[PDB]
């Protein structure tokens, strides 16, 4: 709140999105986690 | 297979989750008859043994728009189902 | 589902019959379909 | 389908859907007519400063009286149209009466500025009943003057819905302190109103008359003029309790009301059981439409030969268009 | 000037033309205005702002539960209450559950590979 | 008339919790077995009520306390000591209060322009030679005129005998003044609890309607005293106190929501938006 | 020939309108009459 | 703050209906966009 | 949405609760299956 409060003198959209009860949740995987299962996959494919 | 089956009921939520919404759109259509819609009440019986039908169309009025929609919102909501069950029998008939 | 049991509501709502054909069309094919379905699926083979 | 041709196929028609035999009327069995001669045609009426606030109950409100005198210049009403109340109960009713100058009879509204309507009277927003009014000028006017009707012209704040201030106190204008006395920028918040028989017609006397009820609620005492109607039971019927109307079945209930509820509703907020004004017993109300209904047709330039299937019925009469064969 | 509203007043640094009051967003709502006193821009922000999430376990099973404010740091801040257990992870402050170094099927999602369940007393 | 009291000492304030308690029949509707939701002025659950108590060991204990858009009021005793309530806004003559009075023989209702003391109360005497305890003073008012409502019930005797041991009946009141109208829920139940207020549910019934039309923002409580042989005093040290207890609470406007069972009576609520869990139970 | 005058500076009381001047039509649109306490104008004309 | 609650609550109704119609169709978008994209994760998943 | 930050509009809105749920459930599936597809899209493989 004290960052969308400190650009009222310029627009934005996320706060002017989240000030109107529009929010957007995380995904429950990270990018390292899929990044992990990729090279999982890429060793099993290789190796064996 | 055979005991497993038997012993455990948790396997075979997939059914039972298309059942349980089914009847939960029905029961919330049921739900939405109590809703004034910006009228002075929910019944139709005490619009019309209170006012004359110069001035009581327009609550009547606005009830059938509230109505109407949570009918067409229902249906969408349905079709979307379909679809989506749909897809699912194909991939069925496929593996089969 | 709308007024049902009433006469002036009815005579009031006679403004809507398309739209309540259009929903009765959708949901009967709604209905086709899903048999369509089930007899696709599970009848392969015509030989008992 | 809007058309002539139907193709051959099943379809479905409307619920089958029963027409009501006869209709019926339970209101309360009261034989007293409640005073309209000591509410319209009082002797004294109260000052508007302080207004009078009468109870009426055990009525037959038949109003059907007041047309061979006292004609009415101002009747208006809100929250129930003027033809319905002939078929109706009410709750609670109150009259409160006073009496005005004419200028400011148009002040007697829900959300309205003025002396009368901040100061002396005031109505709420959420206003059901109404008011009446009508010209005294040969009553409460006479020559020389008339002082006997007072009204409050100072006050800190405005007045709440239905609240009276009768206290008489020294209001203090400017900035130094009265202290009980009259003099400069220290006023007396009551004044007399004059009345005389040669003024205009905006500076008479009018005298008011609102009255103020609940309908559909609660037990009814105050009902109408409307007879009343054996009752009948196991058959699709019009009813009319205490002012609700509609349409159904009346069935022995097992529910036990408490001593102050009349109606009781569904999960959809419709009125379910219902407590029998004359005899004191409850009685549930079911629809007498069930039933879908479907029809089996071949193409219509090959024959008008047709089923008929009735879902959710035996037949092993019953609730079917024709029985046939 | 008989404009009714709830909100907080901040300095501001736009300059109105000599001809205008109040200043509007794209949603069409008053974001700007002139103090009638003394001639000076304030910016209207409303005080409302930021997601809540509720963790339990089955109400058979235990009474307590773990809040999660997203959108903000715990590192008051803008809390029902800070308790005790305050956690921090890149989906928002979680107040409630207490944080451990193991690593096993995660029970209830919470997010950004951070999940929740009810162990051993027992505890969040 | 009416006399002032110097024998009392003086404690700092005590305050207790409302224990999911306050809830009344938010309409005059039968429903029963329903999840209904509601939207009106209600008592916050785990609220920090305050506690008032007449003991001898003394305390005696009536102050003025304000009326913030209802009044929540819970007594406790076993002799039938709270017997009044005033409510005004200054008390003074100079505008107008209501009055409800319970005097072992009539329950009086009257909104009238009274002249309040700064003690008022009731006094029962206790008579040595036969075994009769009998109520003999009443110091309200000294005066009143321009009284306008008038409430007089049907005459009765009450057991006003002095009792000890355990408190015994309980007994709960809303009071609120919307529109004009001055709207009184009461309930009554019996319990065995000696010091605080039990822990339960009880729905409280509508019992009136006043159509008072009064600006109300104070209200005081009416206890009673007993008189006896013991002690000598004259009027102001001569008075011993009974024993009895009574809470208070303020409404607010909050949503509930309310479980109607299968004969219709209310048995659970929820306050929502109290905690978060609450409002996922709403949802 | 109707008489137009502006109005300025004021503060709009209406309060001493009470003591004389009963109006017979007092008639008012596109604002509630109760919240005239609650109101600043702009440019006031008044058309006698 | 112009008009009292007698015949304000009109407009709010309007208000109301037509932000609530916005949220629906809204809502109905975003159920075909899930759609579509499940039916995309579905058809990565088999190639996978 | 509608009319955050307002008190007599939440009083005229309580009568569409059953929407705004309905809604919300609807959202809160669209969000569930989105994770569901990646975990199921990227987790073919269980051993790292
Ligand atoms: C204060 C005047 C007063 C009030 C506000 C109230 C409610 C009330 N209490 C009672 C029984 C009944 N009611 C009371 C008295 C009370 N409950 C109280 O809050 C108080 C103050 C008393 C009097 C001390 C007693 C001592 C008993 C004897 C059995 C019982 O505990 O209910 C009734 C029904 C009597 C009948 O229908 O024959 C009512 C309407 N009752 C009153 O007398
Ligand atoms: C009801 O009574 C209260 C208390 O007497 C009134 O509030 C007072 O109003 C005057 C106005 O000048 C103020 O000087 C006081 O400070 C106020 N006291 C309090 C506690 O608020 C109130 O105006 C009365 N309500 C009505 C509708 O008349
Ligand atoms: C002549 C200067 C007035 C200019 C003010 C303009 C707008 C503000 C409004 C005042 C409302 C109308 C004034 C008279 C009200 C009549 C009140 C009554 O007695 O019923
Ligand atoms: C009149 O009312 C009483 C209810 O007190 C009832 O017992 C009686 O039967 C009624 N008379 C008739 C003819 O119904
Ligand atoms: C009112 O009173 C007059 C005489 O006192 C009488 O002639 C008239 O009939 C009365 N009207 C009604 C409705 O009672
Ligand atoms: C009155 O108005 C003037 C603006 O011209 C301002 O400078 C002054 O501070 C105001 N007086 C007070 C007490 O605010
Ligand atoms: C909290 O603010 C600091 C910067 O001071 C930053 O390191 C951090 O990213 C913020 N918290 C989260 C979860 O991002
Ligand atoms: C009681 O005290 C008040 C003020 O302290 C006083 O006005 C009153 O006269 C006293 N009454 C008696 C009997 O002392
Ligand atoms: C709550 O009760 C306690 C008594 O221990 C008291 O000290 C405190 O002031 C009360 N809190 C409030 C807000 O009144
Ligand atoms: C005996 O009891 C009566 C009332 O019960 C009481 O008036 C009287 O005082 C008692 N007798 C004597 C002699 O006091
Ligand atoms: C109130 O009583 C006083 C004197 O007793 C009297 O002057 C006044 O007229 C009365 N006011 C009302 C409204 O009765
Ligand atoms: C309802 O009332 C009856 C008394 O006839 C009682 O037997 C029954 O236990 C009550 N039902 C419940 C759930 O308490």
């Amino acid at each position: 709140y004290g960052d969308c409060l400190g650009d009222i003198a310029a627009r934005d959209l996320i706060c002017a999105q989240k000030f109107n009860g529009l929010t957007v949740l995380p995904p429950l995987l990270t990018d390292e986690m899929i990044a992990q299962y990729t090279s999982a996959l890429l060793a099993g494919t290789i190796t064996s | 297979i055979q005991d497993s089956l038997s012993s455990t009921a948790s396997a075979l939520g997939k059914l039972q989750d298309v059942v349980n919404q089914n009847a939960q759109a029905l029961n919330t259509l049921v739900k939405q008859l109590s809703s004034n819609f910006g009228a002075i009440s929910s019944v139709l019986n005490d619009i019309l043994s209170r006012l004359d039908k110069v001035e009581a169309e327009v609550q009547i009025d606005r009830l059938i728009t509230g109505r109407l929609q949570s009918l067409q919102t229902y249906v969408t909501q349905q079709l979307i189902r379909a679809a989506e069950i749909r897809a699912s029998a194909n991939l069925a008939a496929t593996k089969m | 589902y709308i007024c049902g049991d009433s006469t002036e509501c009815s005579n009031l709502l006679l403004q809507y019959g398309s739209f309540c054909t259009q929903l009765n069309r959708a949901l009967t094919g709604i209905a086709v379909e899903q048999d369509k379905n089930t007899q696709e699926v599970f009848a392969q083979v015509k030989q008992i | 389908l809007k058309s002539f041709t139907v193709e051959k196929g099943i379809y479905q028609t409307s619920n089958f859907r029963v027409q009501p035999t006869e209709s019926i009327v339970r209101f309360p069995n009261i034989t007293n007519l409640c005073p309209f001669g000591e509410v319209f045609n009082a002797t004294r009426f109260a000052s508007v400063y302080a207004w009078n606030r009468k109870r009426i109950s055990n009525c037959v409100a038949d109003y059907s009286v007041l047309y061979n005198s006292a004609s009415f210049s101002t009747f208006k009403c809100y929250g129930v149209s003027p033809t319905k109340l002939n078929d109706l109960c009410f709750t609670n009713v109150y009259a409160d009466s006073f009496v005005i100058r004419g200028d400011e009879v148009r002040q007697i509204a829900p959300g309205q500025t003025g002396k009368i309507a901040d100061y002396n009277y005031k109505l709420p927003d959420d206003f059901t009943g109404c008011v009446i009014a009508w010209n005294s000028n040969n009553l409460d006017s006479k020559v020389g003057g008339n002082y006997n009707y007072l009204y409050r012209l100072f006050r800190k704040s405005n007045l709440k819905p239905f609240e009276r201030d009768i206290s008489t106190e020294i209001y203090q204008a400017g900035s130094t302190p009265c202290n009980g006395v009259e003099g400069f920028n220290c006023y007396f918040p009551l004044q007399s109103y004059g009345f005389q028989p040669t003024n205009g017609v905006g500076y008479q006397p009018y005298r008011v008359v609102v009255l103020s009820f609940e309908l559909l609620h609660a037990p009814a005492t105050v009902c109408g003029p409307k007879k009343s109607t054996n009752l009948v039971k196991n058959k699709c019927v019009n009813f009319n309790f205490n002012g609700l109307t509609g349409t159904g079945v009346l069935t022995e209930s097992n529910k036990k009301f408490l001593p102050f509820q009349q109606f009781g509703r569904d999960i959809a907020d419709t009125t379910d059981a219902v407590r029998d004004p004359q005899t004191l017993e409850i009685l549930d109300i079911t629809p007498c439409s069930f039933g879908g209904v479907s029809v089996i047709t071949p193409g219509t330039n090959t024959s008008n030969q047709v089923a008929v299937l009735y879902q959710d019925v035996n037949c092993t009469t019953w609730r079917v268009y024709s029985t046939g064969s | 000037n008989g404009l009714t509203g709830t909100g907080v007043l901040t300095e501001s640094n736009k300059k109105f033309l000599p001809f205008q009051q109040f200043g509007r967003d794209i949603a069409d709502t008053t974001d700007a205005v002139r103090d009638p006193q003394t001639l000076e821009i304030l910016d209207i922000t409303p005080c409302s702002f930021g997601g809540v999430s509720v963790i339990t376990p089955g109400t058979n099973t235990s009474n307590q539960v773990a809040v999660l404010y997203q959108d903000v740091n715990c590192t008051t801040w803008r809390v029902y209450s800070t308790g005790s257990n305050v956690f921090q992870t890149r989906a928002g402050c979680l107040i409630g559950a207490e944080h451990v170094n193991n690593s096993y099927e995660c029970d209830i999602p919470i997010g950004a590979g951070i999940c929740a369940s009810y162990q051993t007393s027992q505890s969040i | 008339q009416c006399v002032n009291l110097t024998t009392r000492t003086q404690l700092p304030p005590a305050y207790t919790n409302s224990f999911t308690r306050g809830v009344y029949y938010p309409d005059k509707v039968f429903r029963s077995s329903v999840l209904h939701s509601t939207q009106d002025l209600f008592l916050p659950f785990f609220s920090n009520v305050t506690w008032f108590h007449a003991i001898h060991v003394k305390r005696f204990d009536n102050p003025v306390l304000p009326f913030n858009d209802g009044v929540y009021f819970a007594s406790t005793e076993k002799s039938n000591i709270i017997r009044g309530w005033i409510f005004g806004t200054t008390l003074d003559s100079k505008t107008q209060s209501l009055l409800i009075v319970n005097n072992a023989t009539n329950v009086v209702i009257k909104v009238c322009e009274f002249q309040f003391c700064n003690d008022p109360f009731l006094g029962v005497y206790y008579h040595k030679n036969n075994k009769s305890w009998m109520e003999s003073e009443f110091r309200v008012y000294s005066s009143a005129n321009n009284c306008t409502f008038e409430y007089v019930s049907q005459p009765f005797l009450m057991d006003l005998e002095g009792k000890q041991g355990n408190f015994k009946n309980l007994r709960e009141f809303v009071f609120k003044n919307i529109d004009g109208y001055f709207k009184i829920y009461s309930k009554h139940t019996p319990i065995n609890l000696v010091r605080d207020l039990p822990q339960g549910f009880s729905a409280l019934e509508p019992l009136v309607d006043l159509p008072i039309g009064i600006n109300i923002t104070r209200f005081q409580t009416l206890l009673a005293l007993h008189r006896s042989y013991l002690t000598p005093g004259d009027s102001s040290s001569g008075w011993t106190a009974g024993a009895a207890a009574y809470y208070v609470g303020y409404l607010q406007p909050r949503t509930f929501l309310l479980k109607y069972n299968e004969n219709g009576t209310i048995t659970d609520a929820v306050d929502c938006a109290l905690d978060p869990l609450s409002e996922t139970k709403c949802t």
